[PDB]
């Protein structure tokens, strides 16, 4: 008879390693306070 | 001599555990609370020529 690989039972040899790579990732300005905000806490301005 | 038998393999950590949930962060304010007046009042100018 005839047999192709698929029809035979596989057993591994390999010792498995799963490396993924580390992700892109995208830091945003961010600010507790604006310097606008920082000015406006004044609570009078002289200029103005 | 003979050598030495398999060693027991390290674990792969569990990983840690997230609860997923929509926050909302508050600050200290510093922002003067603002509200709108109307002055009434009265320019008086005396001159002495
Ligand atoms: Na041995």
């Amino acid at each position: 008879h005839q047999l192709s690989r698929a029809d035979v039972t596989t057993v591994s040899t390999f010792i498995d390693l799963n490396i993924t790579m580390l992700e892109d990732h995208e830091f945003v300005p961010l600010e507790v306070y604006t310097r606008h905000e920082i000015k406006d806490s004044g609570l009078l301005d002289y200029t103005e | 001599v003979q050598f030495e038998q398999p060693r027991r393999c390290p674990t792969r950590p569990e990983g840690q555990n997230y609860t997923e949930g929509i926050a909302v962060v508050f600050k200290e304010n510093i922002a003067p609370y603002k509200f709108k007046a109307t002055m009434y009042y009265k320019d008086v100018t005396v001159s002495q020529v």
